[PDB]
């Protein structure tokens, strides 16, 4: 619905710094040891939390996942979202005009244990949108 | 040498295999510095998925390097095998006449020892 | 017995729009690599919440399932649920007649890991029903 | 050329079974465009649930081309064995002479790259 | 113990109307492939509630599973749990007389995924009975 | 004919074996209709158990068709095996000069398509 | 200890209506093909369930369980648990001055699903009891 | 009689076996009755453990004789190894020219049909 | 911790009763077929439950485990259980000098079915400890 | 004696292994009481954990009896090896020949059968 | 976020007390039998707790991994934790100044149980802190 | 000596392969305190996850000595191969002319025994 430009709209907003890592729209990825550490966004959820009787005002789960490769220590992993995500985009006016309210919800970290070809770091955001 | 009369034989063997099937690596930064060694290097392939797509496909090199010129090797330092740049990752122990060297690809991350 | 015709007239009214997927009703599916992008329909739950002495006035959940080869990026997913799906239950004359009461519960993905070949959206309505 | 006196054995013996068994392949798409390449296609099957009954069956091909040609690909481009139309989307890490080449079917699905 | 004529009353009663099917009894069913589409009852839970100081009024579940060849559409399960076995059984005098209380709880399907040797359907409700 | 020179070995082994194993089948219904594959048929056995005991031992036959014969069959149709009926469910790909076909028993499960 | 006395007991209360079966006492049974349907009796829980600041009123759980040839039918063990155990456990008064409370709590079944050798059906009282 | 070349081979083998091993075997009740049927016992161990541990260490024994013989059957009837008395639970689809005959021990259990 | 010497006075205190087993302090364990029916206690928790504006007054359990060859019957378990741990450390001042408040919690069985060289009888207090 | 062919072979040559192989042993307590019976005795060597650390290392002997010599055994007599004694917990089945006696060690664990 | 400057604040005041182990910062860890007991420091959690419309007041968990030999007996441990870790970070201001309410969670042990090269315990430290 | 004629030769084949492909240790410590024995060493790699990922890479080394000297070893009192410090943690049972050795390394990790 609103997916794809919501999307378009914050890739956007985390494109308009330095360049320097691969801005993966959407979720099948693919990676390879040439495109790394990137970025991926994706969306979750989508319910019918109602909550008023005026339209659907529904609500998602917005998923922002940084990869940086196998054993690189959580330090570069914390000036990443420190940096390069979580005040970047504290205040886009584009998602503001397209979603009714925004919040965090969390932040954590997985990682591969087999062979650890990889290692992540999520930030999960909630959105209330009226689609 | 050894009181083996058996690890002799494997010894021989494994110089027999190094020079029939093996690539002269050699070797940048550490303790060793610049140095060669002459080691079986193979790149099996390993693929993770992650998320829900999010395969990563890569490979999981190693070399199969002999313990006496390899020793206080450490982690943290490179290696080159020809034109490509790789790090070790861990040092199998030995077997009896060589090691297994896991090998890393690109810079070493950090260090983030203390 | 409702889930029948239920069924066909959900159906009917997918295949009232522009066609070019095949609309595999009921359940054992069976795409093969010639059938693709589908769309499946079928009945979940079906439990017996009274809340009146004057009927049984069951209820239960419909899946809409959609499936698209392997790693199509999700926002064609978006697009084709956007499309195709959500907007046509907005006004059916057939299902209010043969339903009570229709809500949205929820929009979801998943995939194939192993082998990667299907990639699937679901649709999950609650619908209350008496039969 | 091969510094190890095994790869000219391991060359020639993917050389043979190549020229021995499976087809030739034109490839379409990407920078190579118009070449034919002699490698081993094989449609092993594979079969999916994903709920109680959507059985998907398929297949998984492969091609097993060597090294050289196989280089600078990608996994965007499209490729033609006789009169069917397949899509690499992975390719597998040089095993020493060769590597398998993994293919789709159909169109490849969009980029979604940015 | 009411176990026994309480599957005998209600196999009973499915058999009063017209046959078509196997009636298994009981547990250990053993089907083979010749005496396929049969219907199952059975006994689960039997639990304590007391509810009442005057006898222990215990509660239990009441299966009916019902098995159709392999993969067929779930299309002819839902008429057989809705023109087959819940019409009949939604009036039986002698059930009446053996239970104190009944009350439908769920229905749902399942099908056999390796091998897929047979579609189960599962047609259950909750018994109050004193013995 | 073929691009091979061990297809054509396979092809020939393919139709030796089916000639020296396996009965004739006349294949009922479908665009076939009235026509005789020879192949090699078996019925492994396989036994599921569903709830606490509900053991529905049953057979998973097969009968190895030659590719050829078997294109634009599709999976309603039905099969003769002497004088016993199967139908098709799942018909696999070529592996070169034949192809595993996967029979059902009885009547085909309806079509439920539209 | 009052479990070594309460198995004693219940044994005895057991036994002493008309025999048919081994009694293992216990825990460790091992049956082999000739020893077959039997009864076990033993305990589990006992946590401190204080009730009162005077005693320490402990309480536990009592499984009395039955094995059955492989898959016999579920008739029998009807037969059993409603005719030799429940009418006997219904009041014996040895455990009655021995316990506190007696209260029945499930009856339930299982069978051995791989191999099949065995079919146990179990049936577990609470017990409030005082050391 | 048999459209193969082989299958009178496997018959041949499988009768072979059945006289030089495994003794014979009557049958009590069925439609078969009082008849003698020569086979292959074997008996291996399973045990379960149910509860915490309830071990019930058992037997499995099976027969694998020829089909023609065993033709309706059914299951609820029994048998005789000699002196000893099994029963028939499931009787294995043929493989081509004999099948596996599982047997219980002492009474069928009921038969809980109707 | 404290929770060395509370191990060494329990430990102590239980042991001045009649010997006839090992008695292991703390984790590691390892037993052999020489060392056999033996007593084991260790603790677990140990978080910060408050509680009192005054200290940590931290809680956390202790386990008494009791170690029997294989398949021996439960009831010398509670013979065992009721004679050397469960009323020998009823009354011990050590420990209750050492901790604040005593309370018992459950007492179970466990026992290895795969090999089966053990059977294993847990005692679990809770403690409530200034530290 | 046998209407076997082959039962014969197989008990003459599980003799020949129990007087090449395997010591002889004296059996105490139960109806045998006091007899040898020769035998294959092995000491497999198996660890469980039970908690974190909890490791009970042991044996699980086995002595591979001969049927005939050994029925009515029952389970809780004991019996000595060489000079050191264990306890029967199973007895298999006689797989033609001969069974497999499982034994425990040190004084059975009581009856606890009433 | 400050997780790397409330590491190093942590690390470094726990460096200031006598050394005898090292001190990993973050979480790849890798320790070979040469660097063995130690001590690694990482966080997780990381929610958005609100609590007031004046700052983020977000909230996370520091872990306190401390490495030892294998199969050591936990009286190390609890030696290690009385000693090395409790005590030492009871006032530090350099945290204090870092962040806002900090608050014990828990204290635990695991060792490994396959192959059983190490044996850890965890302390788990709740924070609040604002970005 | 040994009452089989089997295990005669089982012991010559130990003490064969003890010397031709052991090593010598010294055994230190522990009732036997200073003793030397022969026994083939080794030392397999295995890795551990202690969490989301702590990658503590180590050894399992193993001696196979004979069961004759093994005796009364206990298990506190440690080792040296050669230069190399390993202590005795299990001690697996007699397989018929020798047990292996299994070995830790650095000091025994306290007694905590009472």
């Amino acid at each position: 619905m609103k997916h794809t430009e919501l999307r378009a709209a914050v890739l956007d907003a985390l494109e308009k710094h330095d360049t320097g890592a691969t801005f993966f729209d959407g979720r099948p990825a693919v990676f390879d040891e040439a495109d790394f550490p990137a970025v991926a966004v994706y969306l979750t959820g989508a319910e019918y939390t109602g909550e008023e009787l005026d339209s659907d005002t529904w609500q998602a789960e917005l998923h922002i996942e940084v990869f940086l490769p196998a054993q690189v220590p959580d330090s570069e992993l914390d000036a990443w979202m420190e940096s390069r995500i979580y005040p970047v985009m504290s205040d886009i006016p584009a998602l503001s005009d397209l979603i009714t309210s925004m919040v965090a919800s969390g932040y954590d970290y997985r990682r591969d244990d087999d062979a650890g070809l990889w290692s992540s770091a999520d930030l999960t955001y909630v959105i209330t949108y009226e689609m | 040498d050894f009181d083996n009369l058996f690890d002799a034989a494997i010894a021989r063997a494994d110089e027999t295999i190094r020079g029939y099937m093996g690539t002269s690596a050699t070797i940048t930064s550490g303790e060793q510095s610049g140095a060669v060694i002459r080691g079986v290097f193979d790149d099996p392939e390993n693929i993770s998925y992650a998320g829900q797509g999010v395969r990563v496909e890569g490979s999981s090199p190693s070399l199969f390097v002999r313990t006496d010129e390899v020793r206080q090797l450490r982690r943290g330092d490179t290696l080159t095998i020809g034109e490509e740049n790789f790090w070790v990752d861990r040092v199998s122990p030995d077997d009896g006449g060589s090691c297994h060297l896991w090998l890393g690809r690109g810079v070493p991350p950090a260090v983030n020892r203390r």
